[PDB]
This record gives C-alpha cells, structure tokens and sequence, in this order.
C-alpha cells in the first residue's frame, strides 16, 4: 500500500491470510524485503 | 476433518474476504428502507 512516489516513499505492507504473532518478517521468503522486525505497530485484520 | 477450506487452502488457492464486510452492507439496507419508509422517493431524487 503506498501514497504515491509522488507523494512520499513511505510504503504499507500486507501479508495476506497469515497471523502477524506466528509468522511475521521479525522471524522467510523476500528477507530483504524485511520492514524490521517491528516497522511500526503490527496490525492484524481479518 | 479439516473441512474443505483450508484443505483449498493448502495448494495454493485462497479466498480473499470482501471489502465490505456483512454488517456493513446490511446497514446499507436498513438506511434504504428508512429513506423509503420516512421519505417515500424524496431520498432518491435529493434531500430527504
Ligand atoms: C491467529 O489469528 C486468529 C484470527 O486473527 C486469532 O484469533 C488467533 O488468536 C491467532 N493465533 C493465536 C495463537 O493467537
């Protein structure tokens, strides 16, 4: 999810159909597109 | 039994859920019946 290059670089990263507890990127394929173990508050939607 | 849904789960196939969750869209009705129901066709054509 992103603003726009536009607007910012600032991107949003959804990991569909997953728990963020057991299996997030702080513990995996794409490991360089990490967002560090915690990029910001973990969000866990239906 | 592990039902049929993660069963399709595994392989690779996955059900996104929809935007618009069931309460919502039922909150969609209950605000078209108020309109038709307080404001006959007014609420379609403009202010109620
Ligand atoms: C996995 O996700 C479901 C739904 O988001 C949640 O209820 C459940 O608690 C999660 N697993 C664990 C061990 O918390």
């Amino acid at each position: 999810i992103t603003p726009g290059t536009n607007t910012s670089n600032q991107v949003a990263v959804l990991y569909q159909g997953v728990n963020c507890t057991e299996v997030p990127v702080a513990i995996q394929l794409t490991p360089t597109w990490r967002v560090y173990s915690t990029g910001s508050n973990v969000f866990q939607t239906r | 039994a592990r039902d049929l849904i993660c069963a399709q789960k595994f392989k690779g196939l996955t059900v996104l859920p929809p935007l618009l969750t069931d309460e919502m869209i039922a909150q969609y009705t209950s605000a078209l019946l108020a309109g038709t129901i307080t404001s006959g066709w007014t609420f379609g054509a403009g202010p109620a």
